[PDB]
């Protein structure tokens, strides 16, 4: 049932990506802006069987699409999502400017920032915790080096194509 | 097999000016071209790929376009950090990969 | 991830050159990546030596007279470059890089340009 995943209305923020447990309709379509697979060929997917098929979905900025790949680096890859170096699956993305774009800005979707340690492959950190700081306790923001660990996107109806929102879903196969 | 040609060999400009560079190929290539920048005594870094795709983390003032046998690299507004050497490289699948001659930019 | 290089700084005018490149925080054993060697003569452009893929396949530069050699070392997870009988024209900087391989929607196989580079190594031919 891929329709539940590729046609849902509510999506999750990148710091709290959603996981699901489970082809010609996919690779014959032309709406998808990006379509890349690692370790396997899309045309050969009908000739194999697997026990597990996971689907992960979230929304990110258009400029950050390149970060969803094995061996990449950046804020999203370091603190929000991370693929192994021997990943096996596909990455799908398409423009979503007609949705998730309100006059004045959405400020609904968030992304983590100022984390202290890089994430391990396939893990999520969702709880808003005490603010990142130095050697001094912090319970607010006054702390000139104290910062709230989350930030919000500023999606608006008019912006550069690089700043428009994109919906992305990642498929994983394992037996 | 395949060969390139860059021009101009040397270029002079000033802060805020417009700069254009052209990379030409001997035979048609299906947009498999990239641009690199190298500072004196440092390893290069990637700016453009597929002749039109921008690299992650590089400023938006860089742009490129073209296909087939003519390509261009354009800088909208020169900054003090944009004075360096630039090279064009192609990674076609039917011939060995090769680099360009390079072009240099300096302050007027 | 970081790449480190190891090599001799001086070499006699007719001897064997040996370089080594490595990685930290990862591993070479992966069918997603590929490696290459680049060199640059003093005050000149860059030159491409060749490529090595997972499963040990290789692809060299025809312009060069297949003097070079690229190979893995699974006992140490290193990659090395070999050049015997060096001459005066072998003084340059040498780089090791990495890339990525993926499949297209149509089913073809494509490649990405280099995106990780080493610090380089300088070698001189003594006498």
């Amino acid at each position: 049932p891929f329709g539940e995943v590729f046609n849902a209305t509510r999506f999750a923020s990148v710091y709290a990506w959603n996981r699901k447990r489970i082809y010609s309709v996919l690779y014959n379509s032309a709406s998808f802006s990006t379509f890349k697979c690692y370790g396997v060929s899309p045309t050969k997917l009908n000739d194999l069987c697997f026990t597990n098929v996971y689907a992960d979905s979230f929304v990110i900025r258009g400029d950050e699409v390149r970060q969803i790949a094995p061996g990449q680096t950046g804020k999203i890859a370091d603190y929000n999502y991370k693929l192994p170096d021997d990943f096996t699956g596909c990455v799908i993305a398409w423009n979503s400017n007609n949705l998730d774009s309100k006059v004045g800005g959405n400020y609904n979707y968030l992304y983590r920032l100022f984390r202290k340690s890089n994430l391990k492959p396939f893990e999520r950190d969702i709880s808003t915790e005490i603010y990142q700081a130095g050697s001094t306790p912090c319970n607010g923001v006054e702390g000139f080096n104290c910062y709230f660990p989350l930030q919000s996107y500023g999606f608006q109806p008019t912006n550069g194509v690089g700043y428009q929102p994109y919906r992305v879903v990642v498929l994983s196969f394992e037996l | 097999d395949i060969q390139m040609t860059q021009s101009p060999s040397t270029l002079s400009a000033s802060v805020g000016d417009r700069v254009t560079i052209t990379c030409r190929a001997s035979q048609s290539i299906s947009s498999w071209l990239a641009w690199y920048q190298q500072k004196p005594g440092k390893a290069p870094k990637l700016l453009i790929y597929d002749a039109s795709s921008l690299e992650s983390g590089v400023p938006s003032r860089f742009s490129g376009s073209g296909s087939g046998t003519e390509f261009t690299l354009t800088i909208s507004s020169l900054q003090p950090d944009d004075f360096a050497t630039y090279y064009c490289q192609q990674y076609n699948s039917y011939s060995p990969w090769t680099f360009g001659q390079g072009t240099k930019v300096e302050i007027k | 991830v970081q790449l480190q290089q190891w090599g001799p700084g001086l070499v006699n005018p007719s001897e064997t050159l040996s370089l080594t490149c490595s990685v930290s925080g990862g591993s070479f054993a992966t069918e997603n990546y590929y490696w290459s060697w680049i060199r640059q003569h003093p005050g000149e452009g860059l030159e491409w030596i060749g490529n090595i893929y997972f499963s040990g396949n290789t692809y060299y530069n025809p312009s060069l007279n297949n003097r070079f050699t690229i190979s893995f070392d699974t006992s140490k997870n290193h990659l090395s470059l070999k050049l015997p009988s060096v001459t005066a024209a072998d003084t340059a900087v040498y780089y090791c890089a990495r890339g990525t391989i993926y499949f297209d929607r149509s089913g073809y196989r494509r490649v990405d340009p280099f995106h990780i580079w080493g610090q380089g190594t300088m070698v001189i031919v003594s006498s």
